[PDB]
């Protein structure tokens, strides 16, 4: 069934899942015509699909060239998800294929169900958790490979960076999640919290700079912070 | 005209011919239903007076034998035999007759309901539903499973509907995923008509049995099935034409002859505002969305 609060250590055993996010699959910008009517222009986009356990981030790049000619494209985009979450499962070995995937949205459940037929034995879930993956395209080194493609591509990160070295699992997928909740509710703000200190970087092979135990906790209270202060300003509280 | 005598009426119960019914008293003397129209499938059904639960009944063509109903003192019903010895039946049927021991099946003669509910129904195929190939009569009661249900006990004693299910590798063409899904009329027009069902006669004779078990025993897996085969129709873009003129005489007749009272629990919502409103044929039903509006608008 679904997934909650309740069942959230479950996300860290040893049972292969993914969470898959579609909300940056289709991207456009809403224009003037000349004739001032509006329109879109589709730019490139990407499916989040993420192992909460070990961090491995199989970045699907959507290039806008899938949507030349195609008919409802918000439904397309969705079956679109689905063939390549469904692709991606085949092209793994047995042994690395998911138990379960999680879908951040309920509105992918049926598309990813009807191209996963071949697999009986994965479960295809929805979830309680509003998770914030949408903010993967603050993550600035994500959203330049997929702005820069000129063709359909597949990209894999560690989105933990080295974290695993250090805490756990479910630590580092809340500091993520408090991250990317942070980029999506004020990105200036947050990333100006991830990048004031010069002497701190980000390494060529990492998303996040290179923070050491106790910077991570002042960075973790300073987002917090930013979560609660747009919450006051927001609400007026 | 046929009949189908009974030996007697031990309990009291009330006695269903196809749309109509009437009640019999414990050791009322009741010797069966005289006049039943020859050219049609019908079904005798019984609910008892101290016993409600099962409605139970068999389907039956008059043409293919001889039936009498027999109460049964130990397995406790009125059951449908075949008498192999037609002069001692010709006889006995005349007596009562004679005695006027009989009620007459009721056939106004204006009225095509029965006609019209069991067009496609023919016996064969409901002695292939419901498998006990000893007898030429079909049992059928309020609690029997589907085939399909069971996959979701007793093989023996379950319908053998077509299962249909549209999240299934049968409905979905490999790299047509989101065609075959959003618009089921291959699955419809090549798995079903063509492969399954042969032709759109035998698909809504499986149609109008289900609804009628439905209806007349209150057997769930029964509305689910003609639930489904309505849907399978409603949600194919490309659909013959006779076919949906004829589906949607099969169902304007359906919707008229279902009690009032028990829409609530043989009409699924969803189907039928997604079949009206939404659907492919939500335009190609013009004489089903009438009658629905105006005795069911609380559904939709
Ligand atoms: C003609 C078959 C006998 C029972 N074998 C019977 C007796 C009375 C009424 C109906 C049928």
């Amino acid at each position: 069934g679904a997934m909650n609060s309740s069942n959230y250590a479950e996300l860290f055993n040893n049972d292969i899942k993914l969470f898959v996010d579609d909300t940056n699959v289709y991207r456009v910008t809403v224009h003037k015509t000349f004739e001032g009517n509006v329109a879109t222009k589709a730019i490139n986009g990407c499916i989040f699909t993420l192992n909460p356990k070990t961090g491995h981030l199989f970045l699907k790049i959507i290039h806008t060239s899938v949507w030349a000619g195609q008919k409802r494209l918000s439904q397309l985009a969705k079956w679109k998800t689905a063939e390549e979450v469904s692709a991606l499962v085949r092209s793994l070995p047995k042994e690395e294929q998911p138990k379960q995937i999680i879908v951040t949205r309920k509105a992918m459940l049926d598309p990813l169900e009807v191209h996963m037929l071949d697999f009986p034995n994965i479960a295809i879930r929805p979830t309680e958790l509003r998770l914030p993956f949408s903010a993967a395209m603050s993550i600035d080194k994500l959203s330049d490979v997929v702005m820069k493609a000129t063709e359909p591509q597949m990209v894999l990160f560690n989105i933990y960076d080295d974290w695993l070295d250090r805490i756990s699992s479910y630590t580092a997928f809340s500091r993520l999640t408090l991250l990317l909740r942070a980029l999506k509710t004020n990105e200036e703000s947050a990333k100006m919290i991830l990048l004031s200190d010069p002497t701190i970087t980000i390494k060529s092979y990492h998303l996040w700079p290179s923070f050491t135990d106790e910077q991570w906790i002042t960075i973790e209270s300073q987002m917090r912070d930013l979560i609660l202060t747009e919450y006051g300003r927001k609400y007026n509280v | 005209m046929n009949t189908v005598p009974f030996t007697s009426a031990p309990i009291e119960v009330t006695i269903g011919i196809d749309q109509y019914s009437f009640n019999v008293k414990e050791n009322q003397p009741f010797h069966g239903i005289k006049d039943i129209p020859i050219g049609h499938v019908h079904v005798i059904h019984f609910q008892h007076a101290d016993n409600s639960s099962m409605r139970y009944g068999y389907w039956f063509d008059c043409r293919m034998g001889n039936f009498y109903i027999q109460y049964d003192p130990k397995d406790g019903l009125y059951k449908m035999m075949e008498e192999r010895d037609g002069a001692k039946f010709e006889n006995i049927v005349h007596n009562f007759k004679e005695r006027q021991m009989m009620v007459s099946y009721p056939k106004i003669d204006e009225d095509d309901t029965w006609y019209n509910l069991t067009e496609f129904v023919q016996m064969d195929k409901i002695r292939k539903i419901v498998r006990k190939d000893e007898n030429q009569f079909s049992y059928v009661d309020s609690s029997m499973t589907t085939v399909q249900e069971n996959e979701l006990s007793d093989p023996a004693h379950s319908l053998n509907y077509t299962v249909i299910n549209f999240k299934s590798r049968e409905a979905i063409r490999p790299g047509h995923e989101m065609e075959d899904f959003l618009d089921k009329s291959y699955y419809l027009n090549t798995v079903m008509l063509q492969g399954i069902f042969k032709n759109s006669s035998n698909y809504f004779g499986e149609l109008q049995f289900a609804f009628l078990n439905a209806m007349f025993f209150g057997n769930y897996g029964s509305s689910l099935q003609w639930h489904a085969m309505i849907e399978l129709i409603c949600s194919s873009a490309t659909v013959p034409k006779h076919m949906l003129d004829k589906l949607d005489e099969i169902l304007y007749y359906q919707i008229k002859t279902l009690p009032e009272q028990y829409s609530d629990i043989l009409l699924n919502e969803r189907v039928w505002n997604i079949c009206l409103y939404s659907s492919f044929q939500k335009n190609s039903l013009h004489n089903t969305e009438k009658i629905m509006e105006n005795k069911y608008p609380e559904l939709l």
